[PDB]
């Protein structure tokens, strides 16, 4: 999902720019799933270790499922939704190796028929 | 008697290890596979206690998304790594306890390689933490407590030191549960139910005793209508 | 004899929205209001 | 499923031969009883009320659980085709 | 309203009247003009289908 | 006359077995698929809804 | 909703994120109490419901309502014409009963 | 007993008539309101034993679909009629009762012409039956059974005469379940839960015997995993 960006959007550059816009989702100043300049504040916020951590944390109302957000896949640090996770891991486990899984997915895009 | 009595919902486990817990209960009457399945799986994901590294502190930090020199794994790597370290008490007094680390030098830093401590122990020594690229100055402390489920980072706010960070703490021990009612039948009648439940957990507590925990826990919580006002 | 519905028969709107029952569910189960009241019929938008 | 379909599929050319080969190791089966295995000690079918799939609920099932063994074998002629096939009706 | 009544399927009051017997297949009612009237139900008719 | 054993003995028989599935215009070779049976209580038949598009049902 | 306030009850929590969540879609003008946005909610023709398997609500309103349903004809169409041996024709021994 | 349980729910109820009961149940630690409402209504609406109208038996007719001369109803209007009759037992040991009714004469035959029985009761005496014209003689037995959940009409199969018509069975004291979570707020954590529960009943059993009997059935079903294998 995106809605709006009526902050500054540039986030590129400043490193001042994490705590400013913090607290500017703190107020009403830019919403979590917003249209920042490079990232969004869901992604600065919320970072997770694993796909389990992530999906705990869904589960305590936390984050919905159409929030991009940072998590620290097999290998790499990705900016998904904890529903694409979701879906990646739910590939993964029908099947029994996840490698096959991950690289016969796209878990870029919403899934289209 | 099958019809209630030596139906008696047989109660079947298959154990993978201290990690993996499959438990079948069948056969159950019609419709109470679920009331049964969702209280303890919200249980499960809710109210088991556990420890979690609440904070950590590190000489050379002063905001949590900066880069240490001497590391490739940054500030915000190196506390994702710490996240899913698993420490249990040995006493049940244990309420706060702070581990420091002190490293230098081109190697690799494991949980083991944390100073030992009497009274904790790690269940996974070989967490690889992080690696120091050439007398990488490493010398952090975590703060870990005791807790229930899960704890975002903002709203707590534990401070030790003044440029200490804050952490996100998943004190559940349980990884995560999945349960699956499935239309069993008896010789006569189909309109009963079998109970899979699946439980995975960091190895903390073995899956068996995670799942006697929110049973006791949800017949406590019953035992709460005895009295009445 | 009295027929009573079951899952062979079949049910329909006045506009069409040609159905077929496929399960019975118990009350409990079955999405309700916030009031105590639950729902009758389950209907897919798919067909609409 | 099956154990390993995946698996017979490739020890095979063409699936009309897999087909063949099992229905016919079937149809033995069934002629000389089921004394006439090649699994039989320890790794046997089994029944969920009983142990019934020792004896006989389904030839075909039986068939396939032996071909994943090496304990079969298989071709056009392997053996003078003409007396087996004019012994097998007879019995 | 029109179809029920126009496709002869339920029993209206030809006149002004009061009822004088209800029972499970017959009712018996007095118009106006004195004269008492016999109406039957059919109580289970099967159908055609 | 029916008993609890008959229907022990009717699971019993088709452990194994399996049944065609038809449809009545049948255009293409998937109108015709096997399945294995599962006993069921009650009148209809319980079609897996992946089927319904290979199937024009 | 008077007749719900009358026995002295506000708006539930799960009644709460599900009118958050449909703030979060468009579906209601924010910045309002729970009262009016779940009086515009309704004014759509949808209302929060629960799923009573698991308690949580459904995330997103549900339209509901009442329809008029009615049974259609059922004959012999669902009864099954299920036979093992029959009666067979005369000219061809093609089995019909 | 203070930190978690006066941290805990005090149990209170407001009830009238008996009919219609809420339980309040305040403060509940978060996660724990639908944790503990939803089981406790779908047991209430599942397995709540009670007793409805099992069997019917006629004098004059010979079938379900005559008619009785005299009456306005059909026979299929004064079963229907029965079925929502309320019989409340008075002796637990108390099983099959026979109810007697006998009437004439332009009657409008109510629940309250039944003739009194030493230990049951009707909870609504007012609950039309049916309307004797003039000259049209009721005489019916009513064979009331104590049962659970429910059961079609030919699947009990109860046969007392060669006369009697069975009817199907509507075994569940209560009429409707509606539970609510709110929030309260206590000195440590502002966001605490409230559960409050509703209970409207068709009088047979009082809500709050209802609520004693489903804790009390959740309770020994939790007891099937005391002992694993």
């Amino acid at each position: 999902r995106k809605e709006k960006k009526g902050a500054g959007l540039e986030f590129a550059t400043p490193e001042e720019a994490l705590a400013a816009h913090e607290r500017g989702e703190v107020a009403l100043n830019a919403p979590i799933k917003v249209a920042g300049r490079e990232t969004s504040v869901g992604r600065l916020k919320y970072v997770f270790a694993n796909p389990d951590e992530a999906l705990l944390a869904v589960a305590h109302g936390i984050v919905d499922l159409q929030d991009v957000v940072t998590v620290r896949y097999m290998g790499k640090r990705l900016e998904t939704s904890p529903g694409r996770i979701l879906f990646a891991r739910i590939v993964a486990e029908a099947v029994e190796d996840e490698k096959v899984a991950w690289e016969l997915i796209q878990l870029d895009v919403p899934q289209e028929k | 008697m099958l019809d209630s009595k030596l139906k008696a919902p047989v109660f079947t486990v298959r154990t993978q290890g201290r990690e993996y817990g499959e438990f079948v209960l069948e056969p159950l009457e019609r419709g109470f596979g679920v009331t049964l399945g969702n209280p303890l799986r919200r249980i499960l994901l809710s109210s088991i206690p556990g420890t979690a590294v609440t904070s950590v502190y590190i000489e050379d930090v002063l905001h949590e998304f900066s880069t240490i020199p001497g590391v490739k794994e940054d500030v915000v790597e190196i506390i994702l790594n710490l996240k899913e370290l698993v420490v249990r008490f040995l006493n049940p007094s244990l309420q706060t306890v702070t581990l420091l680390l002190k490293a230098e030098g081109p190697k690799e830093v494991k949980a083991r390689d944390f100073l030992p401590v009497a009274d904790v122990e790690i269940m996974n020594p070989d967490l690889h933490i992080a690696t120091l690229e050439e007398g990488g100055r490493l010398n952090m402390e975590v703060r870990v407590d005791r807790g229930v489920g899960y704890v975002p980072a903002e709203k707590h706010g534990i401070k030790d030191r003044i440029n200490a960070i804050p952490v996100d703490a998943v004190f559940s021990p349980v990884r995560r549960v999945a349960f699956q009612v499935e239309d069993t039948r008896l010789g006569q009648r189909t309109d009963l139910d079998k109970l899979t439940l699946r439980i995975w957990t960091d190895g903390s507590v073995t899956p068996l005793e995670a799942l006697n925990q929110a049973v006791e826990i949800l017949r406590e919580h019953l035992t709460y209508f005895s009295n009445p006002q | 004899q009295k027929r009573k519905l079951q899952v062979g028969d079949k049910l329909a709107n006045r506009h069409g929205n040609k159905g077929v029952v496929a399960k019975i569910l118990p009350v409990e189960d079955m999405p309700h209001l916030p009031d105590g009241t639950p729902v009758d019929v389950i209907l897919n938008p798919l067909g609409v | 499923a099956e154990p390993g379909i995946d698996k017979l599929f490739g020890m095979v050319d063409s699936k009309y031969r897999l087909t063949v080969v099992v229905a016919k190791r079937a149809q033995q089966l069934l002629r000389h009883g089921f004394k006439n295995t090649v699994l039989e000690p320890e790794e046997r079918p089994k029944m969920q009320t009983l142990e019934g799939l020792f004896d006989d609920p389904n030839a075909v099932t039986w068939a396939m659980k032996e071909l994943l063994t090496g304990r079969l074998v298989f071709g056009e002629n392997l053996v003078p085709e003409d007396r087996l096939q004019k012994e097998m009706e007879r019995l | 309203e029109r179809v029920v009544r126009d496709s002869l399927a339920a029993l209206y009051a030809e006149e002004d009247g009061e009822v004088a017997k209800v029972d499970g297949n017959r009712i018996v009612v007095r118009y106006e003009d004195g004269r008492l009237v016999e109406y039957p139900l059919r109580r289970f008719y099967r159908s055609n289908q | 006359d029916i008993k609890d054993e008959v229907w022990d003995a009717l699971e019993e028989v088709i452990h194994g077995k399996v049944v065609l599935l038809n449809r009545a215009p049948t255009l293409h070779r998937l109108g015709i698929q096997a399945f294995q049976p599962v006993l069921v209580e009650g009148q209809s038949i319980q079609l897996h809804p992946l089927v319904c598009e290979a199937f024009n049902a | 909703f008077g007749k719900r306030k009358g026995e002295g009850f506000g708006v539930d929590k799960r009644e709460v994120e599900v009118l958050r969540r449909a703030e979060k879609l468009g579906l209601v003008t924010p910045g309002k109490t729970p009262e009016e946005q779940l009086k515009e909610l309704f004014l759509q023709g949808k209302v929060v419901l629960y799923d009573g398997r698991t308690g949580e609500p459904i995330e997103g309103p549900i339209v509901v309502g009442q329809m008029f349903i009615m049974k259609l004809y059922h004959m012999v169409e669902d009864k099954m014409h299920a036979r093992s041996t029959g009666p067979y024709s005369l000219i061809t021994q093609q089995p019909l009963g």
